[PDB]
């Protein structure tokens, strides 16, 4: 998926 | 052209320590994810329409404009999951669609999820892309979205080379994926990598694919990685 900048 | 896509080895995501585990952990992860749009998008189901709208505009340029228009007879959805993209992007634009995905449970659900237009899905292939060979001269568009992070650098290059041999005249491959701010970043939850733009362009071009178009997705939530689309052949 798209995902949060870690 | 070697039908296996073989190329010499170049660069490596040295962030991938054990390739066998990189693949087995991802296969395990997806086997327990619910076969739903929320499962496909990791809690970002609310951007699905925005995503599809941009993809449609991007692809329509190749189908509608130019002297050597891309055809509309058949598309391949790579890493298709339950068919979110096949249903809302590809089936409205291509006469028939094939799907390939590693997760059996998602291909099974796709029959239900796609509804009546799913009867225009010709083949449901269950395979990892690293092991998959699309049929020669078969597809006008090969769509590869949010799955390149699941392949090693070498397998990505070889897969794209196999894809090239699967395109019909004027066909294109599209990659749409997350791009890291810099370098290569491993997500140890789903066992995938995010790569920066320069890294991805180098993999494509060093594999012998021609980059036709590149576009950053606008209007996404502030907190997520940038998403880019590339057209190649």
């Amino acid at each position: 998926p798209p995902k949060r900048i870690a | 052209h070697h039908s296996s896509g073989l190329v010499p080895r170049g660069s490596t995501s040295e962030v991938i320590e054990d390739e066998k585990q990189f693949y087995s952990k991802a296969k395990t992860y997806w086997k327990q994810i619910p076969p739903t749009v929320d499962g496909m998008l990791g809690g970002y189901g609310h951007i699905s329409s925005i995503d599809i709208n941009s993809s449609r505009k991007f692809l329509q340029r190749f189908l509608r404009e130019g002297p050597n228009k891309t055809g509309t007879s058949c598309a391949l959805d790579c890493g298709a999951g339950i068919g979110r993209i096949t249903k809302r992007l590809l089936l409205p634009l291509f006469r028939e669609v094939d799907m390939v995905d590693i997760t059996e449970d998602f291909l099974v659900q796709a029959k239900t999820y796609l509804g009546e237009e799913g009867k225009r899905v010709r083949n449901y292939f269950c395979c990892g892309l690293q092991d998959f060979t699309p049929e020669p001269d078969s597809y006008d568009v090969i769509w590869i979205q949010w799955v390149i992070g699941h392949l090693t650098d070498q397998h990505l290059a070889e897969f794209l080379r196999r894809c090239k041999g699967s395109l019909r005249p004027n066909g294109i491959i599209v990659i749409k994926d997350n791009m890291a701010q810099e370098g290569v970043i491993l997500d140890d939850v789903d066992s995938s990598v995010c790569r920066d733009l320069d890294v991805v362009r180098r993999i494509i071009c060093s594999a012998g694919l021609s980059l036709l178009a590149e576009e950053r997705q606008e209007n996404l939530p502030d907190e997520i990685y940038h998403v880019y689309s590339f057209a190649l052949r």
